[PDB]
């Protein structure tokens, strides 16, 4: 019953009142946040203090923390010259980045530069959300009349309203089913 | 000439290699696939 | 009845594309052999009619071929687009038939290629018939032929990888006398593919011949025993498809068959088991087999179907948000009410404009 | 929620990282949600 | 003559007023458009 | 005109010569970096 209720719950896929669209993407952007927090959680694991927190001290310096930071800052600036860039790295790629990093005396392996690209690529991707969900803060006067030139598609918001609903639903039916059924089978053992 | 390319539905495939054309023919292909099959289910369950 | 309502969703799914997308879901039992290896007189036999041409040297047979094996009320044979009913057992009705056969693959055949990915479905029915699919295709070559295309051999791999793609076919080997086990190039393919082996059996052919050529008699004990194959196979049975000549008739051969089996060299040696014999049980449990897997296949495809068609849909829905279903019909007759629409909007333009351009551009 | 949010994005986002059009990213969704629904997701509601 | 009104079909047919103006269907009419034009006929008569 | 008398007129400039001056001193940067290289040019050295 349980997998025949999932199924069927496919009810509402649109969003037309504001105050819902509102409460869909303040959620949205508390789950971004999460997840930015847990990146940059990881990124500070994998490397250490950056920016502020590294030149604090200004006297604490690392090879290992160094040669992280020289490859972030090489691939912020691949960034800058080239937005858009295929997830995956092709041999040639892999072979000038080695050989910039070595120009100026720093080895670096391949799995490492790979790990470091696609943290990278995952903040970058990160930041872009971002910047659709803040423009989609105000986009719903496009969002809800679909204008054919539409400059602004607003889907991940959609999706994730879709998703918060049908896990309502889905915990609704859980919690009427195990009040229906798994209370009685408790109370009966604990009877026995 | 409207009427040769009615008459000639080769020349229609030949031609029409749309992305649209080749989607739509896949999936009618398919919805026959599926209706032959449940015509054949149908057919299994009452002879048994 | 139940099979040939199967052959005929086999043969639209064949029809279906020329690829292989989902023609590897429902099993096919594909029979592969190697070239000049003799295993035309062992398919004729399964059939117990002479049906596929003899090539003396050159492959004939250059497009695959479906046999289905079914019973019907005369031993005739009868294709999907034809309504000829070829019996199978007067000699001008069985060259009609092959002839008939190798004008269907030359028409496949490109006039220029060697192998087309055309596909001949046949429907054979008569009484002591089984009810299965077989499927024939051409033997793996090695060398290149300098005279026809040169990626042949690489066409013929493909084909063979995309036909045991399928985790439910069951390949039929076919060996010959003068060939060793070890020397099948079918027999390695599916080892390799199969180490288990647990739904392959193997079979062994024309038993007389690789006796003559003073063959050791243990490696044939170990071979229908089962001491040699890596694979777990369900059984081994030996059986004797002739000498593999042009001028034995079948009911010859089943008759020398027959006295071989009733009288042979290694039987009174206690060598080889007495629940070996014949191939009614291996025809049972290959039938049941090929009948559980088809019906699980069925039954789990009966879902994968619909789910594929919904995400097909969704797909086409998603991509064009404001376009419907536009197939061949639809489109074309669109095209011609536009054209004839244009076509209106021009005899309707005022005369005194064109004039006007006229005599200006003049 | 908070349980599935990592399996989520590790089957959705992780093999649809380069779609451009919108409706292929849903039509993806779509068909990893109904794989999920038929496969396994009944039982992990279960369980938890 | 005959060249004005070839170029006022090429123009009717090849007409990007639509800011989309697919190119499949576009295709499609500058072959039937060529077809007719190859087979257009002329009478004497008319030139007399 | 190269240094000096490339940029005495400080307003006469040519693509073709500035394609030139940036590979030039690229090389001469190449050549600061590594001093001694060998005559001949690896694939991987040509793509980079
Ligand atoms: C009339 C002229 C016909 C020309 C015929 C040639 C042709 O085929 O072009 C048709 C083309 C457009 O078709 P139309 O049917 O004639 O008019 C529809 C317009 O889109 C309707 O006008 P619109 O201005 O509302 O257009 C939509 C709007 C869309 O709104 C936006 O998103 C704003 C975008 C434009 C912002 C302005 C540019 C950025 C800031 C710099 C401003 C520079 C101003 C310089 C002033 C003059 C300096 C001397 O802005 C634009 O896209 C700008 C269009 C101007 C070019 O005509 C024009 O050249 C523009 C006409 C509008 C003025």
């Amino acid at each position: 019953s349980l997998r025949v209720i999932q199924h069927n719950a496919l009810e509402d896929r649109s969003i037309s009142d504001k105050q819902q669209w509102d409460a869909a993407i303040y959620f949205m952007e508390e789950a971004l946040q999460a997840r930015l927090k847990d990146t940059e959680n990881a990124i500070e694991n994998m490397v250490g203090p950056d920016w502020k927190k590294r030149w604090l001290y200004w006297k604490n310096r690392t090879q290992e923390q160094c040669v992280h930071n020289e490859t972030k800052n090489e691939l912020e600036k691949m960034l800058k010259c080239n937005e858009e860039h295929p997830a995956y790295l092709a041999s040639d790629e892999i072979t000038t980045v080695r050989k910039n990093l070595e120009s100026r005396g720093v080895e670096v392996d391949p799995s490492l530069i790979k790990d470091t690209w696609h943290q990278v690529y995952r903040r970058h991707f990160l930041k872009t959300a971002l910047n659709h969900c803040n423009l989609c803060r105000r986009g719903f006067y496009y969002y809800q009349r679909h204008f054919v030139d539409s400059e602004l598609e607003c889907n991940d918001v959609v999706l994730f309203w879709r998703i918060q609903r049908m896990l309502a639903i889905t915990a609704n039916t859980l919690r009427q089913q195990l009040t229906n059924t798994e209370v009685r089978r408790l109370e009966k053992n604990v009877k026995e | 000439v409207l009427e040769d390319f009615a008459e000639d539905g080769e020349k229609k495939i030949k031609l029409l290699t749309g992305k649209r054309v080749q989607l739509a023919e896949d999936l009618k292909k398919v919805r026959e696939i599926q209706e032959k099959l449940d015509a054949f289910i149908e057919a299994l369950h009452q002879e048994k | 009845s139940l099979i040939d309502m199967y052959s005929e969703v086999l043969d639209v799914l064949s029809d279906y594309d020329a690829s292989y997308n989902t023609q590897d879901h429902l099993p096919r039992v594909v029979v592969v052999g190697d070239q000049s290896a003799g295993k035309t007189s062992v398919l004729e036999m399964i059939a117990q009619a002479r049906i596929f041409p003899r090539g003396s040297g050159e492959m004939m047979t250059r497009s695959p071929v479906k046999v289905t094996l079914s019973e019907g009320p005369h031993h005739v044979a009868l294709f999907k687009d034809s309504s000829r009913e070829f019996d199978l057992t007067k000699e001008e009705d069985l060259a009609a038939l092959r002839h008939e056969i190798e004008l269907r693959m030359r028409k496949n055949v490109k006039e220029g290629c060697t192998v087309s990915p055309e596909t001949i479905s046949l429907n054979v029915k008569g009484p002591g018939l089984q009810r299965m699919v077989l499927v024939d295709l051409p033997g793996v070559i090695n060398t290149v032929t300098s005279g026809m295309a040169p990626d042949t051999k690489e066409t013929i791999f493909s084909i063979s990888k995309a036909y045991m793609q399928n985790p439910n076919a069951i390949i039929l080997c076919i060996q010959d006398g003068s060939v060793d086990a070890e020397r099948s190039i079918v027999t390695d393919l599916v080892s390799q593919m199969d180490p288990h082996g647990r739904r392959t059996i193997f079979v062994l052919t024309k038993v007389d011949l690789a006796e003559k050529n003073v063959a050791s008699p243990s490696r044939i004990q170990q071979i229908i025993e089962g001491k040699l194959f890596p694979m777990k196979a369900l059984g081994y049975f030996a059986v004797v498809t002739g000498k593999g000549n042009s001028s034995e008739s079948i009911e010859a051969i089943r008759e020398y068959e027959e006295e071989f089996f009733q009288n042979s060299k290694l039987l009174k040696t206690s060598m080889l088991k007495a629940h070996q014999v014949t191939t009614r049980n291996l025809s049972l449990a290959v039938s049941d087999c090929f009948w559980k897997m088809v019906r699980e296949s069925v039954e789990q495809q009966a879902d994968s179907f619909k789910a594929t068609r919904f995400n097909l849909e969704t797909e086409w829905k998603n991509n064009y948000p404001r376009l419907r279903e536009l197939d061949r019909n639809e489109l074309f007759e669109k095209a011609k009410n536009e054209i004839l629409d244009e076509v209106i909007s021009l005899s309707q333009v005022t005369p005194k404009h064109w004039e006007e351009i006229l005599q200006q551009s003049l | 929620w908070e349980r599935v949010s990592t399996h989520v994005i590790e089957n959705i986002y992780l093999p649809a990282a380069q779609t451009m059009n919108s409706g292929t990213f849903n039509t993806t969704v779509d068909i990893k949600l109904k794989q999920w629904t038929d496969k396994q997701l009944p039982n992990k509601a279960v369980e938890v | 003559a005959w060249e004005t009104l070839q170029e006022e079909f090429s123009r009717f047919m090849t007409e990007p007023k639509g800011k989309e103006h697919d190119d499949i269907f576009d295709k499609l009419k500058e072959a039937v458009k060529e077809e007719s034009i190859k087979r257009h006929k002329w009478n004497d008569f008319a030139e007399d």
